[PDB]
């Protein structure tokens, strides 16, 4: 029943939508249940009777898998996502998937690979800004 | 000289569809849009690494 | 932004099932269409840019490289030393050029 | 309406025991796309040798399913009571259909489960099902039974013959028996040493042992397909449409190769939603038992698969596109080869918790002023 | 690089940068990927 | 109706169209008697016992 | 835009500067050029050696 949920789901009087509600500072007339930004989307304070709820939507963990055909190895990458943000089997989050399958946080949490010593020629699949990942 | 532009990877079905599972029916019904979008981003990608 | 674009045609919420496929359908088609758009206005950038990265190396095999002693705008005014530095996506030159 | 012959005579049931920690065991065979298992051809249309990607019903990849098993309890010289799980209580839902795996135990040296210090050579059986679109409980009170007109699937002659029929289930009142007493769980039986010898295998053992517990009135369609004795892996599926009920065997057209194919659509206009399984024994005797493949069940629900066919176009390859983020890359690019590289796959969004909401008659004059006079 | 302005996409640590409050992760299509070097390289 | 002519149009039992025929070797399942291509178009097969 | 690059250029390589190139310059050695405006564009006559 609280409007500071802090979780994804919520239902407002007039609009129904995925959000992460935080108390925030200095924005609205609060005439208006909902304040937009520019926007259909709306930053939403004032629903709680008094408090400023700026809410945000949904937020997705972008992934990457490499093939890596020639030894027909895979390593997926969560890109710019935490060494920490996601779990084994995440239950928290739910894709075209219904299986998949904290080494590497310079780039993105790189789960199935390991991590190299010196230098490796960077020919293959290769990866982002400076990884290789050789096989 | 400009040189290169920005890279840049869109996923296909998440975009179009906020994430509801009658929508990514519907969608497979068209499934194959999504394949030759997701090919041409990703060779473009690959063009300009090289 | 779709016939009626809320977010979802009948997100989960208006008429029937059977009118939410339609208007879904129209909806999914144009988003189609934009992301379509845009990899086709990718792909013309990316030649554009892939035409310029070779200029880009024949400026640093010319100007940079040996004096370009070339007539070519290269430096305005004589050509004598030319430096470069990375820039956001691209190579930023710095000709020095005899007045 | 067509009979499918009289009622029985019998007035009382054979006793059935219910031992389902005997026929619980590991056996672990998931369908697998690799090999194309349980996997349904297109039965109005033929492809060519061109690998492509085809959507329709199929089993979802690595799916354990849905598991059933053993002789019955007797003696040296005479059979006794059989050995049956509680199937009866359990009723599963037919949203798309299923398909069975049947005898792949095959030629193998078993455990014989009733006397599970003992072993033999495992031979394969074939299940029964019951499906209809109305549940309800027997007279007892357990829970699963067939009401309204039901597609009662039976095997029988020793794995010589499948019947099929849609009829009116009505129970019997003895011993043991279903809408009887002294029950448990219906069953059916056949008799080896009478029925299974060799050149003479008898076909009315399991409708007898069927009709033993129940009474079939306004049967409405039955047709029955010779069935032959081998020890090879089959296939069973049974799905519904508009057009009506659909079977499909693996036995005449890729037989040493694992597909499906349709052989007969039944009549049947009513939505099946609703299926239990008939337990079954083999009435041996001590000295004579033998194995019984476990027989296997997987769902079906509309998928795509990328789907290979060789030159003589059978499948004997397959991707589900819904298992693994590869496998999405192989339904992409039309073939099961990738090539080596980084490739975006479908991002994992956040799951909604605790959907918030946001949104006085006064008894003010009863609580003020002075009671009036009941008039 | 100071002097331009690139509202920045962020590796190793954009998406709990944009959590704490660009929609690279928000709209959950377009991801900008890192550019193949790193800039001491 | 049958295999006099060879060169033009055809029409079987639920699909019809204009062809060509041959005595090709032999490719498909030939039990349902239809082979497409990796397409809505069919290769052939059947238009005979 | 990009044509006018090549306008530039031709006007530094060939009018401007002498010859003593095999590209981009009239054809056979090359004595001397001349540019007069046109629609939209120049006009160039280069002048050669046979």
């Amino acid at each position: 029943a609280s409007q500071l949920g802090n979780c994804v789901e919520y239902s407002l009087y007039g609009v129904s939508g995925r959000g992460v509600f935080q108390n925030c500072t200095a924005v609205g007339v609060r005439q208006q249940r909902f304040v937009y930004d520019a926007y259909q989307n709306l930053v939403g304070y004032y629903s709680d009777d008094g408090n400023y709820y700026c809410l945000r939507a949904c937020v997705s963990v972008p992934v990457s898998v490499i093939y890596d055909k020639e030894t027909k190895t895979h390593a997926t990458l969560f890109g710019s996502v935490a060494c920490e943000h996601i779990s084994s089997t995440m239950s928290q989050y739910s894709s075209t998937r219904s299986m998949l399958k904290p080494v590497g946080c310079v780039l993105g949490l790189v789960n199935s690979s390991l991590f190299v010593e010196d230098c490796k020629l960077p020919l293959g699949q290769s990866l982002c800004a400076l990884p290789d990942t050789p096989s | 000289i400009q040189t290169t532009i920005q890279k840049v990877t869109v996923d296909c079905k998440q975009y179009v569809c906020n994430g509801f599972q009658k929508c990514e029916q519907l969608l497979r019904e068209y499934g194959q849009f999504c394949s030759k979008i997701n090919q041409a981003l990703h060779g473009a990608n690959l063009r300009q690494d090289d | 932004t779709g016939a009626i674009s809320a977010s979802i045609g009948d997100i989960i919420q208006r008429l029937d099932v059977l009118e939410q496929d339609a208007q879904i359908d129209r909806l999914i088609n144009g988003r189609l269409t934009t992301l379509n758009a845009f990899v086709a206005q990718q792909l013309v950038r990316s030649e554009s840019a892939a035409l310029s990265a070779q200029l880009a190396k024949d400026k640093v095999n010319e100007c940079v490289k040996a004096q370009s002693k070339r007539s070519g705008f290269c430096g305005q005014g004589t050509h004598i030393v030319s430096f470069v530095v990375n820039a956001p996506n691209g190579l930023y030159f710095m000709h020095v050029g005899y007045y | 309406y067509v009979d499918v012959g009289p009622d029985s005579v019998k007035s009382a049931c054979i006793e059935v025991d219910i031992q389902q920690t005997f026929f619980d065991k590991t056996w672990p065979r998931p369908i697998d796309v690799s090999k194309a298992d349980g996997i349904i051809y297109p039965q109005g249309r033929t492809y060519s040798n061109i690998t492509i990607t085809y959507q329709g019903l199929f089993p979802y990849q690595g799916d354990h399913g849905d598991m059933y098993v053993s002789a019955g309890h007797a003696t040296g010289t005479t059979p006794q009571k059989l050995f049956v799980a509680n199937y009866s209580q359990d009723v599963k839902q037919f949203a798309n259909g299923f398909v069975v795996r049947i005898g792949a135990a095959a030629n193998s040296t078993g455990t014989v489960i009733i006397s599970p210090s003992t072993s033999a050579t495992i031979r394969k059986i074939y299940p029964a099902f019951m499906l209809g679109s109305s549940v309800g409980n027997f007279s007892d009170g357990k829970m699963g039974r067939f009401f309204n007109h039901t597609l009662v699937l039976l095997p029988d002659g020793c794995g010589t013959l499948l019947r099929a029929f849609y009829c009116i289930l009505e129970p019997r009142s003895g011993n043991h028996c279903p809408a009887g007493n002294s029950y448990t769980s219906f069953a059916t039986y056949h008799t080896p040493a009478t029925d299974c010898s060799d050149g003479n295998y008898n076909r009315n053992a399991s409708l007898n042992s069927f009709k033993e517990y129940f009474n079939l009135r306004n049967c409405t369609f039955m047709y029955t397909y010779n069935i032959t004795e081998d020890e090879i892996l089959e296939w069973f599926g049974i799905t519904q449409t508009a057009q009506g009920v659909h079977l499909f065997s693996s036995r005449y057209v890729d037989l040493y190769g694992g597909n499906m194919f349709q052989f007969a659509t039944l009549p049947v206009y009513d939505t099946i939603k609703y299926y239990s399984i008939i337990p079954h024994s083999i009435r041996s005797i001590q000295s004579d038992r033998k194995a019984w493949a476990a027989f296997y069940v997987y769902k079906l629900q509309p998928l795509t698969f990328l789907l290979d066919f060789s030159v003589d176009g059978y499948i004997r390859r397959a991707i589900d596109c819904g298992f693994n983020d590869l496998s999405q890359l192989h339904c992409s690019y039309e073939s099961f080869d990738v090539e080596s590289g980084v490739y975006s796959v479908s991002s994992f969004e956040a799951k909604p918790s605790g959907s918030v909401v946001e949104q006085e008659c006064d008894f003010s004059p009863l609580l003020s002023g002075t009671p009036p006079q009941v008039y | 690089f100071d002097k331009v302005t690139i509202a920045d996409p962020g590796y190793m640590q954009g998406y709990d940068d944009c959590m704490q409050q660009i929609c690279a992760q928000y709209v959950a299509g377009y991801k900008v990927l890192p550019p193949l070097m790193d800039v001491n390289m």
